[PDB]
């Protein structure tokens, strides 16, 4: 059969899987990056920035992780 | 309905001062992403399939080792007196062989290397057997972890995790099928002696003694183990057991408790085994393990 | 020619640069939205079988594309 | 004495109900949740605004999500109390919405008053009524500033926020058709209100901002949003004057997994009536005494309970030759359908019938896929239309086959249907997954 | 400016909120659900529909899941406005589950009233009316379809829906007792009204049509439920005339896990009345002029909110001879307990105590296990009788603990206690699991 | 029938029908620990009475507390429409300590407050009851009256103060009585000869336990996720004529806040948010010749007429930013409480949330005041031109002015509620952060 529900379908399907692994692998480079980035953790002060230095040195809360 | 609905007890848990330290030397953590519903690693020539009927099942280097009975961890919790294997909390859903009757919480991977974070199975389900009943759902409060670390030389280092509180009995860390095409079944002991070839039973138990074991036709699969929990804080004489069972199902576990004890605890908590797993011929196989 | 248009280079805003998607996005919308249609066929209950559409005439040929979607039931 | 002597006195018929507890009452846990920051940005409007001019607004990129948006009116009233009846939701016609250019959702005045009429309960709708309405009898030139807030599927819950931060090649809008009349402060009736002013008009929307983890996230990661959206297109009613009940067979032009259908029978020339008018307190302008008229309503009081001023005797929904379910009285739609899936309370003239458990929820609860049915109809019997309407003895003292002689003003029929699509988001593109 | 310096604002007060976040709120996941489809089909009536006359429906198959069901009647009245008080109800005098020859629960319209009094709360319990008896200043001669909903273990919720095809070796019957006096359509007071029409009634049951593989699974996989149950008995009054509070101890003989005790005052004379009748606004019929007589209800208005008409003073329950709580003032039941148990309004004369922190919910939350308490009385403290209710100034202007001389009316004391059972239902028959 | 909707099945399904993980039809329970629920009356310490401040001490009959009713027995001195509010009108305020610490503490126009923007239409209505008189009762009718606390550990079990596991330190609750009760013992401000002293109980609902559970609270610490209110008072500028005040009022805060509320009143007249007009329900008899706009027609105070209300627009800002672009008063009388809450908002009380749904107690979003400089809010006023006493200017007039005797509300009352965590250890209670 012609079936262009299934051979749109398909093809979606392979763009949908090969990109949300990019956006996947991407977010987890990010991640990677930030930890070790600031690998630190923050003081009294800063309590909870990532910081880049092992005292505060360099602290903010637009970068926030877990 | 009671066989299609997953469920969890809670209990309060609450003692002190007779809970030996049982040492959970290694652990598993990840740093890789999620994945859809199938897994396919690959380096090196050396493959693994997990084709989502269950999280892993076949392996091999252009070769196959079996259809079914992949590797897994299977935890038999308390038991009676080790009567019948009723309370298997088994990774695998073996027993159907197609429906993937495990509930899967998260499918890590990177290329090369994947994880796994999953749920138990019970494989009797919610009948009885000979005297003793069981469990009333299909899956436990028992989680498994694997992390399958492909390293480029032809290692492959092999992670188990398994989770349960208070427990006392036998955890099965992998249970592998290889072929029956392995003739040639040798063990190297810990005392630098020589490679042993027993083929005269088929029922080998190999203890602390035996330091690395592999099998082969002629191209060769290599086990060594790396680490496994113990009581390392008093080392007393606890009933801790590492042993392999080598029959034609091969099988690795380790014995935490006996079926009854005086009154001893357990933390429960998570406990791992490392296993390095490694390929290729004979030849390069002992090569590799005789560095040590 | 396209030289205007930013610098990615040694250092960038604290990873607020997401723009990098575009032509992936193009590829994926096209092909997306997917036509269900159910102009002519069974207007009863059973999933009556499916007697699959080779094009077996010369001439007058069906586009109907039979449903897929119907349960036994009964 | 006391609690003890209910703990002793502990059975076999506890058993099932406490044994290996589970949960604990009293002491609880709350889930940690994800740093984010809400406020209301107000929107530029692209456009002349006023009265019958279609003007459309476009989301500006100010945050990472979007949830819900308010439409602000000003209006000067040209008449004096009871002469309006929801005039920003009459005004506010024709809101349609679009994701990179397709449109997705498309809403109407009557549908905002279909959808309070059915879905807001207590004192919820009658804040409704506050900001949208005259409620204090107020005096010809009150100035009220109104607030309609907009019911799409990112609207109700933040569950279903507008990525926008991942739509960064597609921008979000929305249109708007503005009323050519409004009751009371344009005209009356018919008749024009001489120097009545034009509207003001703002759009306020909230903006979600996350922080870097998530926020990353959501712009990387494709996005499946499980969404709302209506379906319509207006008809004409068969309501009989007399010496018949009149039947009507209604085409349905519905296709996707459809939650429930709704529907009213309206004059067009009388926003939000669905009602037969009649010489009863509410029920027309200067009922109850001598000036009393049923041609035109004491608008204020349009919305009325009383069914006996309603045109539908009955109907039933058949699915390809086959009933799905056997002929129920009009009653059992404006009344027991709200009461078995919603749990508030339907004016008279406003009917459904779900297909649903729990409609008024997000998540789905049981649908009608029209998308595999060829030919769906909407069967409706009438009543009859022989009372008249201005003998209160006549219209309180009939049964449920008659209705009021006004009542054949009724001439436009809106049949709704409320359905689940898959928006989809990726790349910084978006678009449907469904459509037919 | 704006949320983002909010976003920031982060300190060591956050750490256990937005630290290591768990929930998303702008990104949720639906469940996929078992596919379903509901119908209403009319079960035939065995037996003839009139005033006074029992009959019997047995449910016919036509699904695999019942969930509400709604029994229609259709009424003319006799009287004219303000003459009826929620007469569909009253028809319904009783409604009995039998599942597999075994009584499973039996409601009364007493207990319909109680339940719409005190756990029906919103405009539901306003679309109840709508449904169950004349708003509208209906006049003599008006006639009107009513519904009225049952309200069983498996009405109020699809998730306890009857497996039926789990019980093909017996049926599921329910019995209707139809009263035999209904105020306003075919007696006003105790006086029959010449010509009134017999009621006709129909009885809808919503069947749920399942999908193949589940349809197999219910059929063959033992079940069980856990269900309501209704426990009452009545009782008399022992309300006092002059110069004293009476005392009484009513002995309790109830016997399964209890969510609560629940009781009302009534004039068996007509339905509905829980408090004393005077003249003041809607407390009897011509209040507020010369023709006001307290002997005869406004029967419309007959529900009140005025505590000083209610004739309870104060109430103790104990068990085993022991006190549950001390004594407190009849208020405590009619405002405090529901207040902090289900969030509604009680009308006077209703009364609750409670054992479940949220008695509305099907989620056990607390229960008395009666099974395991040989004995328990209801202690009750009556008002003295003294105010001439035909004086407002002496009925509006007096103290908590004396009532109107009309308190003596409420001969009738009516005791619920609901409680939970289970249901089992193996290898094709049903029946509870816990006798007494 | 309804299989006509089976067979109906499509693509569209995969995302609803496919791989199902629900049954709707066969519902699970959850097992839970056996308690029973009991009130248990407390003993109060002092006098009670009109301006007096007594105090009350939690006995230990149970495991944990819940919810706790006040009530009173009060003697009104007029007829119907004469009381608002009374039994809260008297709770002038209610401070709650535990093991020696200040935990929370509640204000009367708290209470109204709370009501006016968090209860819903049937409990506000029951709410009103257990406050009030709504049956017209005339001068010397008595009534008991129930006020339910707001406190955290009152309305949600799961904060149930946990006495079980504070064998050390003590719970207790200062009442302050006020003084002028309106409607009770004064007449506008003039008293009323012969009115009686109020009669005051306090219950206490405790929880008891299984042994198994009651065992595991005595052993382990808790960290209690709880709620307080702060609040401190201002006055303010409302003019007449020629122009409309604006101020910036500094908001004292200190925790992450779930919401602000505020409201504009006139102290004389307990929960009067609105001015009073020569309109229905607007004052002492409107509508006719003896109509006054100095005192209200005090059982209809609240109004939903924003046009009575003072309040033009606001903003809130932090750090010398804005937080939002300023909104006019109706936003917050209508908007954020439908957003936030889901009722509805009587005139000259209002609310902006910095949480997604403050009417739960799941966070949702707070602003924490303790991390920044400041905080104010900016109020810009109608300008009070129009006269009281005639009816085509007060239901007839512009947005931007109100009628002459708004000038009256001049307090203003800012509210925040916050998390906190309670720390229980060792039969010790205190906060982690003060």
């Amino acid at each position: 059969w012609f079936s262009r529900d299934l051979n749109y379908g398909k093809a979606n399907s392979k763009i949908w899987n090969a990109t949300v692994a990019k956006g996947l692998k991407g977010i987890a480079n990010e991640n990677a990056e930030i930890r070790k980035m600031y690998p630190y953790l923050g003081y009294g002060d800063f309590t909870g920035a990532i910081c880049k230095g092992p005292n505060n040195q360099g602290c903010t809360y637009y970068a926030n992780y877990t | 309905k009671f066989f299609k609905n997953g469920n969890v007890m809670y209990t309060c848990n609450t003692f002190s001062l007779n809970v030996p330290v049982n040492n959970s030397i290694a652990t598993i953590d990840f740093a890789e992403h999620v994945n859809g519903a199938v897994f396919k690693i690959e380096y090196n020539r050396v493959n693994f399939i997990a084709p989502s009927l269950y999280p892993i099942s076949g392996l091999g280097t252009a070769v196959v080792f079996d259809l079914q009975k992949g590797e897994k961890a299977s935890q038999r919790k308390i038991t009676e007196f080790g009567n019948k294997d009723i309370r298997i909390a088994d990774e695998i859903s073996d027993i159907a062989a197609d429906d993937h009757s495990v509930l899967i919480t998260t499918k890590l991977m990177s290329e090369s290397t994947p994880g796994e974070l999953s749920r138990d199975v019970v494989l009797n389900g919610e009948i009885a057997t000979g005297r003793i009943n069981m469990n009333t759902g299909f899956v436990s409060d028992i989680i498994h972890t694997k992390k399958i670390s492909i390293i480029d030389d032809g290692i492959v280092d092999y992670y188990v995790k398994i989770n349960v509180p208070a427990k006392y009995s036998h955890g099965i860390v992998e249970v592998v099928s290889g072929t029956f095409l392995n003739d040639i079944m040798i063990h190297l002991v810990r005392n630098k002696n020589k490679w042993a070839l027993m083929d005269s039973k088929m029922y080998i138990v190999n203890n602390t003694n035996g330091f690395v074991i592999a099998k082969n036709p002629d191209t060769a699969m290599g086990v060594s183990l790396l680490e496994w929990p113990r009581g390392a804080v008093v080392f007393p004489p606890y009933y801790n057991f590492k042993k392999f069972k080598n029959v034609n199902k091969w099988s690795i576990s380790q014995q935490i408790a006996s079926c009854v004890n005086t009154s001893v605890k357990i933390p429960g908590g998570e406990y791992s085994w490392k296993i390095r797993l490694f390929f290729g011929p004979i030849w390069q196989v002992q090569e590799s393990i005789n560095s040590v | 020619k396209p030289s205007p248009e930013a610098a990615d280079f040694a250092q960038f805003a604290p990873k607020n640069l997401q723009a990098q998607n575009f032509l992936t996005a193009t590829q994926w919308i096209g092909v997306n939205t997917q036509g269900s249609s159910l102009k002519n066929a069974n207007y009863d209950l059973r999933a009556d079988p499916i007697i699959p559409k080779a094009d077996v005439g010369p001439w007058m040929m069906s586009s109907v594309d039979p449903n897929i979607y119907q349960k036994p039931l009964f | 004495a006391g609690g003890l002597s209910q703990l002793v006195a502990y059975g076999a018929q506890d058993v099932y109900l406490t044994g290996n507890p589970q949960i604990t009452f009293f002491k609880t846990v709350y889930r940690r949740y994800t740093n984010f920051a809400i406020e209301s940005i107000q929107q530029t409007i692209n456009g002349s605004v006023g009265f019958g001019n279609k003007v459309s607004t476009q989301i500006s990129r100010n945050g990472d999500l979007i949830t819900d948006i308010v439409v602000e009116f000003v209006l000067t009233k040209g008449g004096n109390g009871g002469t309006t009846y929801y005039p920003a939701e009459e005004l506010l016609q024709d809101v349609e919405l679009e994701i990179g250019g397709q449109r997705i959702d498309k809403h109407y005045n009557d549908w905002f008053r279909t959808y309070d009429a059915l879905f807001r309960m207590n004192d919820d709708r009658y804040n409704y009524r506050r900001m949208t309405d005259w409620v204090n009898n107020e005096l010809v030139g009150a100035q009220k500033r109104f607030y309609v807030p907009l019911i799409f599927f990112f609207n109700q819950t933040p569950g279903l926020a507008l990525p926008l931060i991942a739509l960064q090649y597609h921008e979000v809008k929305l249109y708007f058709t503005l009323a050519s009349q409004v009751q009371g402060v344009n005209y009356n009736g018919s008749s024009a209100i001489a120097g009545a002013a034009q509207p003001t008009m703002s759009v306020w929307v909230d903006y979600i901002f996350l922080d870097t983890q998530e926020r990353t996230r959501f712009a990387q990661l494709p996005h499946e949003y499980l969404i709302e959206q209506l379906q319509f297109t207006g008809s004409e009613t068969a309501t009989p004057s007399a010496t018949t009940q009149a039947s009507q067979n209604i085409r349905l032009n519905f296709n996707h997994p459809t939650k429930y259908l709704a529907w009213n029978f309206n004059n067009p020339t009388n926003y939000g009536q669905y009602t037969a008018l009649a010489n009863i307190p509410g029920a027309c302008s200067g009922a109850g005494t001598a000036a009393a008229t049923v041609t035109t309503p004491d608008y204020g009081n349009t919305g009325t309970y009383n069914e006996q001023l309603a045109v539908l005797d009955s109907a039933k929904i058949q699915l390809n030759g086959q009933d799905r379910f056997a002929t129920r009285k009009g009653s059992y739609f404006n009344k027991v359908q709200p009461y078995q899936s919603i749990g508030g309370v339907t004016p008279a003239g406003v009917y459904l019938y779900s297909f649903a458990l729990k409609p008024a929820g997000r998540q789905p609860s049981g649908t009608c896929n029209f998308s595999r049915i060829d030919n769906a109809t909407l069967s409706l019997t009438y009543k009859t239309c022989s009372i008249d309407a201005t003998s209160p003895a006549a219209v309180l003292g009939n049964t449920e086959t008659v209705t009021a002689n006004t009542a054949t003003l009724l001439t436009a029929l809106n049949i709704y249907a409320k359905n689940y699509n898959v928006l989809r988001i990726m790349s910084g593109m978006g678009g449907l997954a469904y459509a037919n």
